[PDB]
DNA sequence: ATCAATATCCACCTGCAGATTCTACCAAAAGTGTATTTGGAAACTGCTCCATCAAAAGGCATGTTCAGCGGAATTCCGCTGAACATGCCTTTTGATGGAGCAGTTTCCAAATACACTTTTGGTAGAATCTGCAGGTGGATATTGAT
DNA sequence: ATCAATATCCACCTGCAGATTCTACCAAAAGTGTATTTGGAAACTGCTCCATCAAAAGGCATGTTCAGCGGAATTCCGCTGAACATGCCTTTTGATGGAGCAGTTTCCAAATACACTTTTGGTAGAATCTGCAGGTGGATATTGAT
């Protein structure tokens, strides 16, 4: 069982409902996989540098924090 | 002593925010004299105003403390705050909305 | 233990007058708090751009106040400007 | 024995109303947390996490999801349909610049 | 006929002929002066006797022309989506409000 | 000493002009709505685009609109333009 | 004497880059002695980048000036330049562009 | 005073190294110049930030190079990065 | 339209996680009084470029006519997702060593600052050079009737 | 499939607008050389909280079944593209007065740099307090079969 994997049709189907969404085709699944991914890799890669940066080994949720905000996609609610 | 803040006839902290004006600065720049009180007063008001509309949030659900999701209503249904406010509020969910075309059984 | 600021008393004093019988979560307060860190930022960085396409260096009420409208939408422009004022007014005429 | 079914549909209305009512996360824990150190190894390894640093992560994923979601019905409404397809996703992504 | 039916192109093929042609150009394609009138009209209605550097307003046709031509690019992806070639309103209205505008 | 009263400029952004942009945009056919919408939506556009403009330029106390003024309002919105300044 | 640039074997002006960064530094901010060689490097870099695939553009169309729209066709061109600039490049025109199911 | 920096002779100079006979027309001059301003502005923006999240007062060649892999696409970054590396470590072989 | 199966709703209830009221200590704020410093307003004014008026002509907008074919309405059928209930494997929760993240103090490599001398990018201006816009013409597509 | 009608592509060709090549100059830039200052790397460390591990909780994977959705097919009205006639208004080229922007210089209200005193917001450990999430029950609504 792959991680990715981990994000199960009924987690995804959950997403959907919260975003209105009322029939869902089978393809669907994987390609919110696919989504997830590449938003993760790109958010986790603004953290994990920000980590480097301060000569950590822990990425903060402050690194995640101003990960997020660099990507236009500030959160509020963790610092920052 | 009265204070800046006092002064001023304000809550948020002119001392503080004139402070951090002056670290937000272009190598050797100034700040003015009232800059930090027309600041302090600016965030005070916005404060006002997201608190105010989720405090009638909190109290039209029959509860005492306003919640993140008290925050995502007042905001998300405020055309004005929602424009204003992009950040992704963490906990407070959406708006409940189903398309017209969804709800159904039609006839 | 290295103190962190934090605009939250300050929050709750502004909600107290604002419903004086009503409370405020910590997740709630910690997100009032990053709106309100997120808010000056962007003004102090627009008054500073402001001064410096201006070749001024100092950062004035003015600035603060040209900032305002372009950072607010219309009615929380026009009454944010007229809070600014107001206190400037009240702060100048003093001892 | 016991016949009753519910029609196609009625549950995923009632699913949609029961979500929207809410807001906890929907991706469970661990699954994530697993997810986001895997991606993250390729960046660097022997990393650890502050909790709040992978919650923040878990709170913003989700929060993108949701809306892209909403994006996508609009795409399949706009195409007469009521059920959401890759295609729809694609539009929606290539519409909001992020291509992919 | 006696000099027989005057040539015509059928519907799409002078279209399909325009696309080429502009998308290879990079001149602006509205008028000049109606233009800069559009944005006297518009500036005076926020603020009276104002003047213009001739530049500020070749910088607004710029802007304002690349931002309509990218939009016609979401727009006509909108009506593909739907099985159309035709572009209309309710794709324009598609497109932005998924790029987060509106009006 | 004169005048001259500006009225109904957007109709000045014609047909013609709205189908050239359309094709450089790669668009075949054109429904007959989409000119009155085009031009709501360019209004709306030049509008927030000119309100910031002419907020600097005041800001600065000019009565002369600039190209950096447009540049400056332009990179606000996101919408950065090379060509003039940024 | 030996300028900066010289130096460190580079085009792009150090001495003023360092001085740049002094003025955008913020108070009591400090610019490091490399910190203005390294930022010269990326900048020629880049600008060494553009103009290299731009010159390509202007080249396979027997000129020899490059234009906006050599810097257009060469930025829409390649994915991480297209990537990295945003910017609206007045006068570049689009890349020519036709949807399969308009043909 | 009146006279206004650009970055002209220095964009000519590199374009004479990768393409000797080709030239550049003012308006595409006027583009690079902006493209160069603007980078710069985001590289010292994302370095002076940078700075600040650590507590840090002094923009080094480090708060640089992280700005770089922060601001550049995959590809483009090593390759600035080598090239920043290698400027810096001439430079301080000189002293 | 009549049941029957269930979902939904609301009045009420209580335990404990999250909130709060309390005391105290202190590094750092924040305010006052006094002295030096300087940005930028006020004023004079040089000098660019913005509004404007003039005239001439053809590029291009407008308005019409006509019919091709696209959009949208309807019909219909195969198949794909929704619903569901059986079956156990993965997540969640609460307890515990030790890894790093922070706080602290040391002290020099590095960065500021100021004085002298030198090198240079911007710019003003008469000026001789040249790439290419845009017009011309004929060779090769492309299109649409038949 | 030939074939008449246009469109397009392409390479040659040429007057000039936009470019590249000096001449002379000058404030500001940029580097050399001492002097004074200090930010923060470097080492040590105490204790938060992150990884891990056992047990208790509960959501997910699975296979069947068929309702109803999506899309293929078919029809057809009416709206949009193509072509054409007519002529207007944008474009082009030039000169003109002068509004307003921008350079230079003087001088003070406003802003900074200490020194000194006093209040305060943040943090720690604790005691008692409480809003409300989550569970009940019973009334009523909803949904789907007949
Ligand atoms: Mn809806
Ligand atoms: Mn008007
Ligand atoms: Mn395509
Ligand atoms: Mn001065
Ligand atoms: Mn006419
Ligand atoms: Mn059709
Ligand atoms: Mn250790
Ligand atoms: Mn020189
Ligand atoms: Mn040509
Ligand atoms: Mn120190
Ligand atoms: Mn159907
Ligand atoms: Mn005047
Ligand atoms: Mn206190
Ligand atoms: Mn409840
Ligand atoms: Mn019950």
């Amino acid at each position: 069982r792959d991680n990715i994997q981990g994000i199960t049709k009924p987690a995804i189907r959950r997403l959907a409902r919260r975003g209105g969404v009322k029939r869902i085709s089978g393809l669907i699944y994987e390609e919110t996989r696919g989504v997830l991914k590449v938003f993760l890799e790109n958010v986790i890669r603004d953290a994990v540098t920000y980590t480097e940066h301060a000569k950590r080994k822990t990425v903060t949720a402050m690194d995640v924090v101003y990960a997020l905000k660099r990507q236009g996609r500030t959160l509020y609610g963790f610092g920052g | 002593a009265v204070s800046r803040s006092q002064r001023a006839g304000l809550q948020f902290p002119v001392g503080r925010i004139h402070r951090h004006l002056k670290s937000r600065t272009t190598s050797h720049g100034r700040v003015g004299a009232t800059a930090a009180v027309y600041s302090a007063a600016i965030l005070e008001y916005l404060t006002a105003e997201v608190l105010e509309l989720a405090g009638n949030a909190s109290k039209d659900l029959k509860v005492k403390r306003i919640t993140p999701r008290h925050l995502q209503l007042a905001i998300r249904g405020d055309e004005e705050l929602d424009s204003l406010i992009k950040a992704t509020i963490a906990g407070g969910g959406v708006i409940p909305h189903i398309h017209k075309s969804l709800i159904g059984k039609k006839g | 233990k290295t103190r962190k600021e934090s605009y939250a008393i300050y929050v709750y004093k502004v909600l107290k007058q604002v419903h004086p019988d009503t409370g405020i979560s910590s997740k709630a307060m910690s997100i009032m708090n990053s709106f309100v860190n997120d808010v000056f930022e962007r003004i102090a960085g627009e008054a500073s751009r402001l001064a410096h396409y201006n070749k001024r260096s100092t950062i004035t009420s003015r600035e603060i106040q040209t900032a305002v409208r372009l950072l607010l939408p219309g009615e929380l422009a026009k009454h944010a400007v007229s809070e600014g004022t107001k206190a400037v007014t009240k702060y100048t005429s003093a001892k | 024995k016991k016949p009753h079914r519910y029609r196609p549909g009625t549950v995923a209305l009632r699913e949609i109303r029961r979500y929207q009512k809410s807001t906890e996360l929907l991706i469970r824990k661990l699954p994530f947390q697993r997810l986001v150190r895997e991606i993250a190894q390729d960046f660097k390894t022997d990393l650890r996490f502050q909790s709040s640093a992978v919650m923040a992560l878990q709170e913003a994923s989700e929060a993108y999801l949701v809306a892209l979601f909403e994006d996508t019905n609009l795409c399949a409404i706009h195409a007469k349909r009521v059920t959401i397809m890759p295609k729809d996703i694609q539009l929606a992504r290539r519409i909001r610049g992020e291509r992919a």
